[PDB]
């Protein structure tokens, strides 16, 4: 099996920027052998670049393809906000066929803050023995953010299910929902629920809270 | 004009058996071999068999070997791949790529079938809204998509004419089942001012629910 | 399973360089220009070349990779109606070595021969000479050229016969040079391919350097821009006349030998996913490049007898090996340091035919060794009973007659006889096997399919190629003749009874398998049509 190893992971980028990554083969590979496919977010993928350095019927010709042997390479003259995708290199040569590990590629984006939003657990919910509290994080940046939840001012670490949306395709931001879940009999006999985030803009954390009560 | 369309594919328990297929149009399909590759729920691309235009070479992967066989039908323009004793480790979108130029890799690629192989059970989802908390400028609803199998399921508002400023999220498994939540900001005049429902549909359990969001 | 390998890429190309480029795209190409309108000619001659040779020379090299056999087991398991193609193939081969190694033998006594301060050919005063000797080539035929008389009164003897069945007594310096022939022959084939696949290194190469020695040679000469006028000089006025796209394609596919089972042989060692279509495309045009440069070599010496020895062009543009062993000598021995060009011309002239011999012999212990296992491990035992036959019978051409006896085999052995071998065989592979199976076979080795151009000139262009020559070689025919003599009719009769015992092989193993397996009537057809592949 040749296994085919690109890199980086992941790549942000500002537009109009020059951008390179790399397919390393662990077994030498024929330079017309060596394919390139785009895929982007909820599609199936496309042929962009055929035998190392042959454009696709489509392709802009803002790409180009270089190497031989084990090394090879994409690179994007002037990278535009449409080429957000994940690049995903191929090898013909040998059986087993192999695909490369992908490079993400990522738009560059102003540095913005979050907005939180909390929602206590639905009514139709608490019916059967449920009590869900959740929380929103939504259009910021960049993409790491840490969330931390308090019931009556302590900390609880446990039973949390987060979620991270794709990089939109407008304003390059990015989104999270954090969702306690908690007994319904355990819901019952507290009354301050908090959802802090922490994220890279602020210093001091972002709270939204709320009481059983009201 | 040339298309590829994947069909079949749904949920399986481990040492079953599928058969997936693969439409081909607007090519001379006898003309160009053909290939089923996959993609794992961790995004990994991996190929599967390969089978020559006129089906006398096939090469399988030494993961699938024994277990899957891939078949041509030159004279309807079918693609099989049949797959026995499946394992979890099977579970991916499953792809019909078009390649009979090894110099030129795949160059259609089809729109991708899903294969789950768990032993877990079909279970509908509850379909919570989710309110403010009893206050200006823009505000923001939820929906909260708790606890089904398998996926998907399909989330919109007010029926898909409310596009903007709407957020769902991907789903997360946890002990067997996906629990999912979708966001959705309006302006503070256009809500309760006007309704706004949440149409939740898992084809799989048979279920289509609407769920209005109201304030407490 | 595994079976041999090409030592090296190199050893596989030499091996098909070398097999193509024999004396033919000396004694014969040239002359075609000559007579057709120069430059012109080459229009019908890459038309035919590139519609009907590369399409044949492609098909028997995949082939050869794909199925890993020669040429009987491999007909055998595309078509097994049709498995008789390969046996005639092999007896084809096997006629033409009673007469190709013959002409090596010549060349080697010439070069034994010009071992001397004052080459023999040059003179009219010698034992062997008449009262009509003229020092260069004539136009009058009872008045000989003193090159022509050395040729057809020293070396051969052949006034002493009244024709072929008089073939009077052996010349043992002849016979002597045919063992060393076979000598020659046999340590560069006996321990396989791992050998053979080097000689080739000298034997396909060494002319390429006397060509370039000659080269330089011919052109430093005074006239030898006039040679090559008469050589290239276009007039188009011949491509519109049918008889020179004849001459075109009858040299594309003799001089390319597609067909003959030894392109199969060699490919049949190569690796699986070699790039063979590169390897037809490069080896083919190394074959016409090789004639083109030949011309030069030949036609500058020509204008030079033509200027400064007072000879009417016409006279001296010859083919056949009256070119080599008559006219080019002769004109040597007027040149300064003759002796080396004598030497270097002979031992080209050698090297030329031996690579070629070579491929004719490995096609038939190719073809048997992967047929008949009782003689693939018996293999140094083997070939020297093939060659020691081919010696033994080959003494009947080492006479004062022989000549005569190896005009008719020139003629019948591989004639119509490969003509319509190779006919069954473009029409086994595109229509009874398949283009389509074929291309696919063709994939899985390169990676890709051939181009519809490519599909095209098999199913269509080829069988029909074919045809143009075979029809027109009828249409022209004629009884068997050398100068005023005629073969009588037994001659002839015993020439089509070498002809057709190679075709009758095709529907006689048709009818013989076809009586041979149970089942119905179209029944048997899909069974004899069902490839062997395809069964498993
Ligand atoms: C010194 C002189 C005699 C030149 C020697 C070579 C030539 C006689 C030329 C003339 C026409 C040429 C041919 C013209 C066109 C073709 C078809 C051409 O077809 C394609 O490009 C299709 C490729 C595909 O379908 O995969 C491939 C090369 C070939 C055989 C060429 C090979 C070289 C040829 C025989
Ligand atoms: C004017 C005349 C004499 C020029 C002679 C041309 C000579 C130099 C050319 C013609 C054919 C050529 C050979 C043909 C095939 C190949 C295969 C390739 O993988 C390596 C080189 C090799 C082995 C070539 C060496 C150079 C060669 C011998
Ligand atoms: O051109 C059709 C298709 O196959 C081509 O085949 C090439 C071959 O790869 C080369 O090595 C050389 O033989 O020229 C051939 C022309 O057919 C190409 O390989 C490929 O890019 C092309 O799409
Ligand atoms: O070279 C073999 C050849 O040697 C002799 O022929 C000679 C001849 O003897 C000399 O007079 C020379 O000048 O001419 C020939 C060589 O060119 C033998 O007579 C002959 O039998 C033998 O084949
Ligand atoms: C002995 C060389 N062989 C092997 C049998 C040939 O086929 C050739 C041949 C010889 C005589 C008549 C026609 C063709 C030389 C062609 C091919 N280059
Ligand atoms: C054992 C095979 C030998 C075949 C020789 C046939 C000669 C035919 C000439 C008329
Ligand atoms: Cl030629
Ligand atoms: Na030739
Ligand atoms: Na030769």
């Amino acid at each position: 099996e040749n296994v085919l190893t690109q890199s980086p992971a992941i790549m942000s980028t500002s537009p109009g920027e020059k951008v390179t990554m790399t397919c390393r083969a662990s077994s030498s590979v024929g330079s017309s052998y060596l394919h390139w496919y785009q895929q982007k977010s909820g599609a199936s993928p496309k042929l962009w670049i055929y035998s190392t350095s042959n454009l696709a019927s489509g392709v802009p010709a803002r790409f180009s393809g270089s190497g031989s042997g084990t090394s090879y390479s994409l690179t994007i003259s002037s990278v535009e906000a449409e080429d957000a995708a994940t690049y995903y290199c191929q090898q013909f040569s040998g059986y087993p066929l192999t695909f490369g590990s992908g490079t993400k590629l990522e738009m560059k984006r102003a540095d913005a803050a979050p907005t939180v939003s909390i929602f206590p657990p639905s009514s139709e919910q608490l019916t059967s023995g449920g009590a869900s509290v959740v929380c929103f994080l939504n259009n910021f940046y960049p993409k790491d953010i840490n969330v931390k939840w308090k019931i009556d001012g302590s900390e609880r670490q446990n039973g949390v299910l987060n979620s991270w949306t794709d990089q939109d395709s407008k304003d390059s931001t990015y989104s999270m929902s954090s969702t306690l879940t908690l007994t319904k009999d355990e819901y019952e006999r507290h009354n301050s629920y908090t959802c802090e985030a922490t994220h890279k803009t602020s210093t001091s954390p972002i709270v939204k809270s709320f009481n059983r009560n009201e | 004009e040339v298309q590829l369309v994947e069909s079949g594919g749904g949920l399986v328990k481990p040492g079953g058996s599928l058969k997936l297929s693969c439409a081909a149009s607007g090519f001379t399909f006898s003309s160009y071999a053909m290939s089923w590759v996959r993609q794992s729920p961790e995004k990994r691309l991996e190929w599967v068999a390969e089978i020559s235009s006129g089906g006398r070479y096939i090469y399988y992967s030494d993961t699938v070997t024994g277990r899957f066989t891939i078949s041509r039908d030159n004279a309807r323009n079918i693609l099989h791949l049949e797959m026995s004793s499946l394992r979890s480790e099977d579970t991916a979108m499953y792809y019909c790529a078009r390649g009979e130029v090894r110099q030129r890799g795949f160059d259609y690629w089809g729109q991708g079938t899903t294969l789950t192989v768990s032993s877990a059970k079909t279970t509908a989802p509850s379909v919570y809204p989710l309110a403010p908390v009893c206050t200006g400028s823009s505000v923001t609803l939820g929906c909260l998509v708790k606890g089904y199998f398998p996926e998907p399921v399909t989330l919109t508002w007010n029926s898909g004419s409310l596009s903007s400023g709407v957020h769902t999220f991907p789903a997360v498994l946890q002990s067997d089942l996906y629990t999912l939540s979708s966001s959705v900001t309006v302006t503070s005049s256009t809500w309760p001012s006007q309704s706004i429902t949440c149409n939740v549909a898992h084809p799989a359990s048979s279920t289509k629910v609407d769920k209005k969001i109201e304030p407490r | 399973d595994e079976r041999e390998t090409w030592s090296g890429k190199v050893d596989f190309l030499l091996s098909v360089i070398g097999f193509a480029v024999d004396l033919a795209n000396v004694w014969r190409f040239p002359y075609l220009c000559y007579k057709n309108g120069g430059g012109a000619f080459l229009v019908p001659y890459g038309i035919m070349l590139a519609v009907g040779g590369i399409p044949l020379f492609y098909m028997e090299l995949a082939l050869g990779q794909h199925n890993r056999k020669g040429a009987i087991t491999c007909w055998g398991r595309l078509v097994p109606l049709f498995k008789g193609i390969g046996y005639a193939v092999v007896l084809i081969a096997f006629y033409v070595g009673f007469y190709y190694n013959v002409i090596i033998a010549w060349s080697l006594r010439f070069f034994f021969a010009s071992f001397t301060n004052s080459l023999p050919w040059t003179s009219c005063n010698n034992i062997w000479n008449t009262p009509n000797c003229r020092p260069f080539e004539g136009h009058v035929e009872g008045f000989q050229s003193a090159a022509s008389e050395y040729f057809n009164r020293y070396i051969l003897e052949l006034n002493r016969s009244e024709g072929i069945h008089d073939l009077g007594a052996i010349k043992w310096d002849m016979a002597l040079c045919l063992l060393i022939v076979y000598l020659i022959c046999y340590f560069s084939l006996w321990k396989g391919i791992s050998t053979s696949g080097k000689v080739v290194w000298f034997t396909a190469l060494f002319p390429y350097a006397v060509l370039l020695i000659l080269l330089i040679r011919g052109l430093t000469l005074p006239g030898s821009f006039l040679g090559i006028q008469y050589y290239l000089t276009p007039n188009f006025s011949a491509i519109y006349k049918a008889e020179v796209w004849v001459d075109a394609a009858t040299q594309v596919f003799f001089s390319l030998g597609p067909g003959f089972g030894v392109l199969l042989a060699y490919a049949s060692y190569n690796k699986y996913h070699n790039n063979v279509y590169k390897d037809a495309l490069l080896t083919s045009f190394i074959n016409s490049a090789t004639s083109f440069i030949a011309g030069f070599v030949i036609f500058s010496v020509l204008g030079y007898m033509a200027h400064t020895l007072g000879v009417r062009i016409e006279d001296v543009a010859t083919e056949g090996p009256g070119l080599v062993f008559v006219v080019y000598p002769a004109a040597i021995a007027t040149m300064p340091a003759s002796t080396f060009w004598a030497l270097i011309f002979f031992m080209m002239l050698a090297t030329l035919g031996l690579d070629s011999s070579f491929g004719g012999m490995e096609a038939i212990i190719t073809a048997l060794s992967d047929e008949f296992p009782k003689i693939k491990r018996n293999r140094e035992l083997f070939v020297a009973g093939l060659f020691s036959l081919y010696f033994v019978v080959g003494l009947a051409s080492c006479t004062q007659g022989g000549f005569y006896f190896l005009h008719l085999l020139d003629r019948y052995a591989a004639g119509y006889s490969i003509l319509v071998a190779v006919f069954f065989e473009a029409i086994a592979v595109s229509w009874i096997y398949g283009t389509n199976r074929f291309s696919e076979d063709i994939r899985d080795m390169i990676g890709f399919p051939p181009g519809r151009y490519w599909q095209v000139c098999w199913r269509f262009v080829a069988p029909i190629f074919l045809l143009f020559i075979t029809v027109y070689g009828l249409i022209g025919y004629e009884p068997l003749t050398y100068a005023d003599y005629v073969y009588p009719s037994w001659a002839n009769a015993l020439g089509w009874c070498i002809a057709g015992s190679s075709v009758v092989m095709i529907p006689a193993v048709a009818i013989f398998k076809l009586l041979s397996t149970p089942g119905s009537l179209r029944q048997r057809f899909t069974i004899l049509t069902t490839p062997w592949r395809d069964q498993q």
